[PDB]
């Protein structure tokens, strides 16, 4: 059947070309509705990002910033090696429950990205904070 | 499978407008706490049992509403078997249109025949929600009419 | 937390955010199975995206009723220059899109419609004009750049 | 004939609602579906 | 009751106007009123009155023309400025719209029977 | 039967309503707010009043040919956040057609050779009658 | 109009009917659906 | 038969559509009839989600504020993905039983989600403490 | 209100000029004004003044043809210049190069009324 799946993957593949066309499409309409006054955007967006349009760059298309609305085998391995790789994290003590569930409901590879970031170096703190002060602890025992 | 869940699109999104929002409702239960708390007896039951929705958001309150609602309904009316019937009608004709309304106060959910609704002015739209004008004409008995237009 | 962002990833969760909400709201899936099904039908897959009642929507556009003129032998859509789109729209429809522009008059016409179906012929022109603009060259202030 | 509807919510009275079921009784065609003859030879 | 509610479909929706009624003047009853609530302990009103979050637009008075003109009242008593004021929202009491035009009304008859108040009383201290 | 004719009509009337433009008490932040038809514009504060005609759904029911019951503006107005306009009934469906067209069910495909197959088993009975 | 059901005379040949019966009229069967419903299936399962 | 499913995907598809939309207007529609005085609520209903009703805007669809009705393949995998989670989390003796029992009778992502975070702050907590108290009764033994 | 936006479609998108229109001359309001914000807290405003980024443009002041000729004045006041300057930008106000224009032109606006002040001022106390 893979062989078949050839014979119309050409038709797929026009599809997926134009489905991700269309949504930049959306992707800048919604920009541009963001400037006019709906509250609604206030519900589904985060305070940075509806402080974003603050920026005098936002009336431009976001392939122009390095953004682009994709669905690649790239993607997919990325999301997938981020996921496997904050499971690995969370055995050895290393990410939070808490975190976990925040990637798990991100939607974007750079948000759980910066969350593993920032887990690690708050673990990686404490732990140093915690040998300082056990050794400071055992040298003023001595003295 | 059948799990409608209602599910927040962004749960890593919070505003100013929801912080306030969850504010109020905090401020409300807590003048209520303390107006049927009977001076100390049942108060700190009352913190503690308010105390772990400090955590929660307005948009996790709201969503935990629709669920409990959405699933209490389900199980009580057996909604997968109108949507069943809904689907055979859909194959037979093309059609599927159901029908959510108010009777005695409390929600319920109906699925209209297609033979006995009439639906006007409609722009080639393939939805029956962007209709302007629908009629519904059907036989009822006697006890369906007094059980929803007694008052 | 957020210093450890960049001005690229808050754009990002931004972009984000707005394509997964109005993706499951929308079940913009079923629409592109539609247009699938035209592309099959006709070679030619549509979609529209406006601003109604001040949200973002995305709709599939019937093969039949668009008029796509003045393109350049070009498989796209987006490069043409003028497009006609003639449908009919329910007049509830056209007042949920154009109530804040409707004059009592139009409205009056609306009612006064002998209503023998009782849709609205809604001819929507699309193209593109040319505006003058400059282009200005000035000299940085602090330095000669 | 279906009674005017672009009027102050004070002139919507009983009696214009009841001109509205009454047209509304005196009555079908529709551009995206089948007749219900069509409907009712399939059932 | 019909008046205030809308009781429709097997449910009681309210618009937030109480139509205060069936009870009588304070003279006539005998516990001067119908005592709605304990907060002053005894709150008391009358057949004519009507309340929107909890304050009383009385009855007995009247609107003189000066604040007929401006904040545009159409009832003769205040009660029956509310009870023009709430028409619409009565028939529709979870419509935004009409609840926030209800809000406004309300307002401004209750700064106009304010208005009227501290006129009668410092035109009576006179 | 002993039942009892209920026609129940839906429909979109139209309501003239009022937007409003108003400064924010405390910041330079000029503010919009949709109210209905009666409200009376505050002026002497910058309040510009412009008026619309906007769509409410309304219903209304018919039993037997002498009763006529609840009618009034429905009381589920499925509203919208920003369009006051955006509003329908209970009803909720759709058609399974293709491109603006009436619907070809499973049903309608599977028919014409249905009627074939009685036509031929008609046949069938006849030659094993005979 | 083939994909629902519709046989137009004038599309296969010159017409030397309007009338909706067999003796001058051509039956469609439909044969062509399951080949785009197939895909269209995939189409929403990728 | 997973290519003769693929013929009635189609028709299974624009199904599922029109139950989300169904199970949307049944939703709408509750939301009015709890300001109806309808006592049946107040016992399938908690606290909080009794009074969401009495703050402004409730007249208004869910899909303005950032909830929809879905039945997708991301919402199941969330599901399970925190129902896994929550296993784990009872082994390592980090989550407690009867928080297990709310989770899995929670119908609700958020509701097990903030349960998971208010279950590891508290153990977190409680460790960070019993280490304090054992810390200054070594250094108090040794004073 | 079609004082300085676009309100289609229905969204209501500006161009960052605000038409103070419909409350009336400073001595005809009972407020002295429409009291636009608070910051000087009583920040008040006419019927006929518009204001850009925080800055007044006034009606009742004239434009000297010295100040026409240069920067190049449509308007016989500074406010009707503003509103001839931003015609533009109402049809269009997402457009960055309209953004640009209106930003360059009021710029130059109020350099204009800012020479136009002070030669008042000094004038006056000569
Ligand atoms: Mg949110
Ligand atoms: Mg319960």
């Amino acid at each position: 059947t893979l062989q078949s799946s050839h014979i119309t993957e050409w038709l797929f593949t026009i599809h997926d070309d134009v489905k991700k066309r269309a949504l930049e499409c959306f992707l800048e309409t919604a920009k541009v509705a963001l400037k006019g006054r709906n509250k609604k955007f206030q519900y589904i967006l985060s305070d940075t990002s509806t402080r974003v349009m603050e920026i005098d760059g936002d009336e431009f298309a976001e392939a122009d910033y390095g953004l682009v609305v994709d669905n690649s085998n790239g993607t997919q391995e990325l999301q997938q090696k981020l996921d496997t790789l904050a499971q690995a994290a969370l055995q050895t003590q290393t990410l939070s429950f808490s975190t976990i569930t925040k990637l798990y409901t991100s939607s974007s590879l750079a948000e759980k990205q910066r969350l593993i970031e920032k887990d690690e170096k708050q673990i990686r703190e404490r732990q140093a904070q915690a040998q300082k002060e056990q050794l400071e602890a055992q040298q003023q025992i001595a003295a | 499978v059948f799990d409608f869940k209602v599910v927040v699109t962004n749960p890593n999104a919070i505003s100013e407008i929801e912080d306030n929002k969850k504010n109020e409702l905090l401020q409300r239960l807590q003048e209520m706490i303390t107006d049927t708390s009977i001076s100390e007896d049942e108060y700190n039951i009352k913190l503690e049992k308010l105390n772990d929705y400090y955590t929660y958001e307005w948009q996790d309150i709201r969503e935990v509403r629709a669920n409990e609602l959405l699933n209490h309904y389900i199980k009580e009316y057996d909604i997968p078997l109108i949507f069943n019937n809904g689907f055979m009608d859909a194959m037979t004709c093309g059609e599927e249109i159901y029908q959510c309304d108010i009777v005695g106060g409390e929600p319920v959910i109906e699925r209209v025949n297609p033979l006995k609704i009439r639906i006007f002015k409609s722009g080639y739209s393939n939805k029956v929600e962007d209709a302007d004008m629908i009629i519904l004409e059907d036989y009822w008995s006697p006890g369906r009419v007094i059980d929803t237009y007694y008052d | 937390d957020y210093y450890t962002y960049e001005w690229q990833d808050i754009r990002e969760v931004r972009a984000n955010e707005l394509l997964n909400h109005y993706i499951k709201e929308y079940d913009i899936p079923l629409i592109f199975n539609n247009g699938f099904m035209d592309a099959m039908t006709c070679g030619e897959e549509i979609y529209q995206c406006d601003i109604v009642g001040g949200e973002p929507v995305i709709e599939r556009v019937n093969p039949l009723k668009i008029r796509i003129f003045k393109s350049g032998y070009s498989n796209k859509v987006e490069d043409a220059d003028m497009i006609i789109l003639e449908d009919y729209w329910s007049p509830g429809r056209v007042i949920d899109t154009y109530y804040d522009v409707l004059s009592p008059k139009d409205i009056k016409y609306i009612e006064t419609m002998p209503d023998y179906a009782g849709n609205l012929r809604v001819l929507r022109l699309y193209w593109k004009s040319k505006r003058k603009i400059l282009k200005v060259k000035s000299y940085d202030p602090e330095t000669g750049e | 004939n279906f009674p005017r509807q672009m009027l102050p919510f004070s002139k919507k009275t009983k009696q214009w609602r009841k001109d509205c079921l009454l047209w509304a009784n005196q009555k079908n065609y529709s551009l995206v579906r089948k007749s219900v003859i069509h409907k009712k030879i399939n059932y | 009751a019909f008046g205030g509610w809308l009781n429709t479909q097997g449910g009681d929706f309210t618009n937030g106007v109480t139509f205060i009624n069936e009870g009588g003047s304070h003279e006539e009853n005998p516990y001067q009123g119908i005592q709605i609530g304990v907060d002053g302990a005894p709150n008391l009103v009358e057949q004519g009155e009507v309340v929107y979050d909890d304050y009383v637009f009385s009855d007995r008075m009247e609107i003189p023309d000066d604040i007929r003109k401006e904040y545009k009242l159409r009832g003769k008593t205040f009660a029956k400025a509310a009870k023009s004021a709430q028409r619409e929202s009565e028939e529709r009491p979870n419509d935004p719209l009409s609840t926030k035009g209800l809000q406004a009304a309300m307002e401004r008859i209750a700064t106009a029977q304010e208005e009227a108040r501290q006129r009668k009383e410092a035109h009576r201290e006179g | 039967a002993g039942n009892l004719r209920v026609l129940r009509l839906y429909w979109k009337s139209k309501r003239k309503i009022l937007k409003v433009k108003s400064y924010d008490p405390e910041t330079g932040e000029e503010e919009w707010n949709f109210y209905p038809e009666n409200y009376v514009v505050n002026k002497e504060a910058g309040e510009e009043v412009q008026s619309f005609w906007v769509n409410e759904a309304w219903e209304g029911t018919m039993i037997g040919n002498e009763i006529f019951v609840n009618m009034r503006p429905r009381l589920i107005q499925y509203n919208r956040l920003n369009n006051p306009s955006r509003c329908h009934f209970g009803i909720v469906g759709s058609i399974y057609n293709l491109n603006d067209s009436r619907p070809f069910s499973l049903v309608d495909m599977m028919k014409p050779y249905n009627y074939l197959y009685d036509a031929i088993h008609d046949r069938l009975n006849k030659a094993i009658a005979s | 109009d083939l994909l629902n059901g519709r046989l137009h005379m004038s599309d296969l040949e010159l017409v030397l009917i309007k009338a909706a019966y067999i003796p001058d009229r051509l039956q469609h069967y439909p044969i062509m659906n399951s080949k785009l419903n197939v895909l269209r299936g995939e189409e929403s399962k990728r």
